[PDB]
RNA sequence: UUUAGAAGGAGAAGUCAUUUAAUAAGGCCACUGUUAAAAAGUGUACCGCCGGAUAGGCGG
């Protein structure tokens, strides 16, 4: 739908990836939890010839203009200017690509004991064989390292392009 | 077999731990933990990190070190005279004075922080506190209170008019309390222990002053397409960045054929372009043409 | 019709026939003149229409089917003779490339697979094919692997002590050691009527006897020109000859 | 001629269907890139070519309808030493596994 | 054939760490630190931390130039050296050498690199005793030479007296004070890399400490040369060699018609007289010595 | 359409014996190693659950 055009600066020796892991995602949460979470992102600098890959563009996908005209990332974020660059030129493309969360983490000892409790059965070869498998195929993917607020802890998030044009939004801006 | 020395001599930095208030006094060493990967964070009672380094001074064409012909000697000493009487070499001592001043140095350290300080002291004096958040970043601001008096010393220095001078930079950030700041690896020694290193010499830690040497070069804004990509590069050979990926200068306003037009030509480059080459003289290296391979 | 080259990449020959009249090792270049003019027939045959008309040879490897007696001195072996005593003949082992000058329509990414398919009935000097490596067209001057081409230089093999070409070709051959001899094309005599005995009767026959000269070995990086290789045929009032101009 | 393992028939151990699953197995991996190729190495145009087989090879190695976007492709002498393109002479690795081994086949191939 | 040992053997030094107050009292080692680069290791040697200035301490031996003259070929070259050497000093007295070299010593420009940037230079010389800190205490210039004063005096006198026939051994200590500053860069003599698995700055150090070499001292000892063709226009004067060949520069200032091999042409071979200025060249040879071959 | 087309190398064996190399020796003396550099990609990937198939999905 509607999208916003934000660009990082490269030259810096250092990559963006922390600065829109950490100083992106973490103070946008708040206002996603805030707004009811209607709001996407998305970037076509896609390369996957070897390992995952980024780029250095940003998009923000919002379904009407009221959302991209009261957002006003340019004075709100005054803090890494020396290294992300706004523009105020929102407007309507036909050329945008959405993203759905997908997560799979390790599962020995977060469901032992629901494989104790609930339903037990043997898992010497072949189903654990299946878990390892399991968390490496989304493993060779493009991931983003975010932080929680409950229990301290960093973890891995992979985002995955997808077809799906419309619909609702999650607290990290995907579905 | 043209090559120069370096005008600007850097001493490696070191890591000191350093509580809130009191950050001229009660400085403590900080070791390093090995880890299966050495890292390293700050404790729960020390919040400030401190950097201390130094700069000698040392002028231009008594920084000359090898040549096999009097007459390029004679041309460069032309060249650097007409400067002097054209110039005076204030301009680039101008731009060195806003890479110490806005705290360019620490790299990664000053990202996801707030309070970062600088004092720049010369042999005798020094000078007031700093606020290094305010300058930017892609900028070079010219016009302040004390930055005729830092910078006028360090361009008669270059000059000649002074033989020697001796600069002590020490900088702190002081914001996050019980964070990490990592200094640069030690590269791929020894891979016995597969995980990342750290810097350390004299029981500390620190940084690599070639880290610091690269942030206080990056002030050349006379690159080609300059409105393109509108940020400052490091004064190197070609121009050349590792990180975009494009080298900046593969043409004629590289520093081989600009100084073989300067030299052997003896043409009226514009005030950009000398600029250039006078950044490129003090940076310093290996200038020697290419032997017939 | 356009002008382009094929390259024939790694081509290794077990018994190609290395005792051509005087020259052990190296066979006569008619060998390959041949080879290419029956590909081009093979191809002929087929409806694709499509000419060959120059070669150039890129030597990598060789081993002479023998061993060494006490010195240096080679020793070679043969096979057992049968149904119809052993008069004189020797076996090599190459490993050698071909350029082929192609001229004629429609070989971009084509005429490859004809090549693979009519390939595997021929022989090279009258050894078998086994495994060639590839067939490329890249048409480039540094489309040439790591090996050495057999050319015609015509230097000492023209000014140079001596009479004539017997004691000439000795005293020419001393001073250089690169420069080997090499059969070049075949003519003696004339009568091309249609005397019978003949492999085909509907063709003129002579009694043809092998000429020779010099030749040199220079790497793939350092050549002079595309024009001083690539051999080409010629033809005179019975003086049939290959040469390089 | 170039060399073989002399362990990959099929699923043994710590494997699902050819990409190394489980752990602890490693080491195994990486003295079996030890222990053949050592001290006989070749020049840059003595090696062995990459073939454009290779998609076909990962078609029908198992049943793989093409190249997995989750794993890639990896030797035991990667253009060092041996090694050829065999129907055998693969074993597809992880992001975390390929990374380490390309330093580690670099520790005594420097 | 004919070979020349040296009449002056200096010392391989070291580094050490004092203050300005603490000069004379506290000291402490100064070690070598490795680094790393861009790939490679260089091994950029340091001054360290809490200090203010640089000690560096060696000996320099002066032995009469007559028992320094080493395997020869003739006993007629032996006589004629020795007559032009006893000539030397009944018209001169070897004194003049003698006070150029206590110059050398009085402006320290053995230090090369490290004279650059320095704020204070003390040699300190001990023939028995220290006479006064005058030397390099007032600063020095490449462009006269400083007469008068009394330690260039009565140091260029005994070194006289141990050059010409007078002594048999002077053992003196050059212990120099160079004040290059706070934890700055030193730069030692610089290991000549003979191995491409670490290609980086390889360095110099002594026993416990960082060093320099000899030839670093030696060689920037012989700097004086104020009889050499154009000094009238280049006004510097150039170091000492065989050919006169100075590799700073590039441009051979003295072999055209002045070198070492016109002056053993038209001398001891055939007998000729040249002034003061064509001697004190030919004499400055041999305090440097060598192999005179052919 | 190529000095094209074709071909069984075989079976068997004793190399053996002793043997003193050694005496003598001067590598030498002197030549500033210096200029200059990006190690760090984010260096780690947790629970509450609904689900009872280890399917798959919401939040901190």
């Amino acid at each position: 739908m509607f999208s916003q055009i934000l660009i990082i600066k490269p030259g810096t020796g250092i990559s963006p990836n922390i600065i829109i892991s950490e100083d992106i995602f973490p103070v946008l949460h708040s206002l996603f939890v805030e707004h009811d979470k209607k709001f996407g992102i998305t970037f076509p600098a896609y390369s996957f010839d070897k390992k995952g890959h980024l780029g250095n563009i940003i998009e923000v996908l919002s379904e009407d203009k009221e959302a991209l005209a009261s957002l006003c990332l340019e004075e709100h974020l005054a803090e890494v200017t020396d290294y992300v660059k706004v523009k105020k030129e929102i407007t309507f493309t036909d050329d945008y690509v959405l993203f759905k969360r997908i997560r799979e983490e390790n599962q020995y000892e977060t469901t032992a004991r629901r494989m104790r409790k609930r339903g037990h059965t043997e898992l010497g070869r072949p189903l654990e064989m299946h878990i390892k498998k399991k968390n490496q195929q989304i493993f060779c993917h493009a991931y983003i390292k975010v932080k929680s607020a409950s229990t301290g802890q960093s973890y891995n998030i992979f985002l995955a392009p997808t077809d799906i044009k419309h619909g609702s939004f999650s607290a990290y801006g995907l579905l | 077999n043209l090559s120069f020395a370096r005008c600007l001599n850097t001493t490696e930095a070191k890591f000191w731990q350093t509580d809130f208030l009191k950050r001229h006094t009660f400085k403590l060493p900080l070791l390093i933990t090995d880890k299966a990967s050495q890292s390293c964070t700050l404790s729960t009672e020390c919040d400030t990190l401190r950097i201390d380094f130094g700069i000698k001074v040392l002028p231009v064409k008594e920084s000359m070190y090898s040549c096999s012909d009097y007459n390029y000697r004679t041309a460069i000493y032309q060249k650097i005279d007409e400067y002097i009487a054209e110039d005076g070499f204030l301009t680039l001592a101008k731009r060195y004075v806003n890479n110490i001043a806005n705290a360019r140095f620490l790299w990664r350290n000053r990202k996801g922080a707030e309070i970062i300080e600088t004092i720049v002291t010369i042999e005798d004096k020094e000078y007031p506190s700093f606020n290094s958040k305010s300058f930017n970043l892609d900028t070079f601001v010219e016009d302040n209170a004390t930055i005729n008096e830092i910078a006028q010393q360090i361009a008669d220095t270059f000059a000649g008019k002074r033989e020697y001078l001796n600069i002590y930079v020490t900088c702190f950030v002081k914001i996050g309390c019980a964070m990490e700041v990592y200094p640069s690896q030690e590269m791929t020694f020894d891979d016995d222990d597969k995980g990342k290193k750290l810097f350390k010499f004299e029981g500390s830690a620190g940084m690599h002053s070639q880290k610091i040497n690269n942030a206080l070069r990056t002030i050349d804004t006379w690159y080609p397409d300059y409105t393109t990509y509108e940020f400052p590069i490091p004064v190197e050979n070609y121009g050349a960045a590792r990180s975009i990926g494009i080298p900046f200068r593969p043409d004629t306003k590289s520093f081989y054929k600009l100084i073989d037009r300067m030299i052997l030509k003896n043409e009226d480059l514009p005030i950009e372009d000398k600029h250039y080459v006078m950044a490129i003289l003090i940076r310093g290296g290996m200038f020697s043409k290419k032997q017939e391979k | 019709m356009m002008k382009g080259y094929i390259l024939l990449e790694k081509v290794n020959i077990e018994n190609a026939n290395a005792f051509n009249n005087i020259i052990v090792g190296i066979p006569a270049i008619t060998s390959f003149l041949g080879f290419a003019r029956a590909l081009e027939r093979k191809l002929n045959a087929k409806e694709i229409a499509i000419r060959i008309n120059g070669v150039g040879l890129e030597f990598h490897e060789y081993e002479l089917k023998g061993y060494k007696n006490k010195r240096g001195q080679y020793v070679t072996s043969c096979p057992l003779p049968g149904s119809i005593h052993i008069m004189n003949q020797a076996y090599i082992d190459l490993n050698m490339s071909f350029l082929l000058e192609v001229e004629g329509p429609h070989v971009d990414m084509s005429t490859c697979k004809s090549i693979k398919s009519t390939m595997e009935t021929l022989r090279i000097a009258g050894g078998i094919i086994r495994n060639y490596k590839k067939i490329r067209l890249i048409d480039t001057l540094a489309d040439i692997p790591y090996g050495y081409f057999l050319t015609l230089r015509q230097d000492n093999l023209n000014d140079a002590a001596g009479d004539d070409m017997l004691d000439k070709m000795i005293h020419a051959l001393q001073q250089e050691d690169t420069l080997v001899p090499i059969a070049v094309g075949f003519k003696a005599l004339s009568e091309v009527g249609h005397v019978e005995g003949q492999r085909d009767p509907e063709k003129d026959h002579c009694f043809v006897e092998s000429i020779f000269s010099l030749g040199g070995f220079e790497c793939s990086k350092i050549l002079e020109d595309i024009n001083s290789c690539l051999w080409r045929y010629k033809t005179e009032e019975g003086l049939y000859l290959c040469t390089i101009i | 001629e170039y060399l073989l393992p002399d362990i990959n028939i099929d699923e043994l151990e710590g494997v699902d269907n050819g990409c190394l699953i489980d752990e602890a197995l490693l080491p195994l991996i990486i003295d079996e890139g030890k222990r053949k190729g050592e001290g006989n190495y070749r020049p840059r145009h003595l090696r062995d070519e990459r073939k454009e087989e290779t998609v076909q090879a990962f078609l029908d190695k198992y049943g793989y309808c093409n190249i997995p976007v989750g794993y890639e492709v990896h030797h035991i002498v990667p253009l060092s030493q041996g090694g050829a393109d065999s129907i055998k002479n693969m074993i597809m690795l992880s992001i975390e596994h390929h990374e380490r081994v390309t330093e580690a086949h670099a520790s005594y191939f420097k």
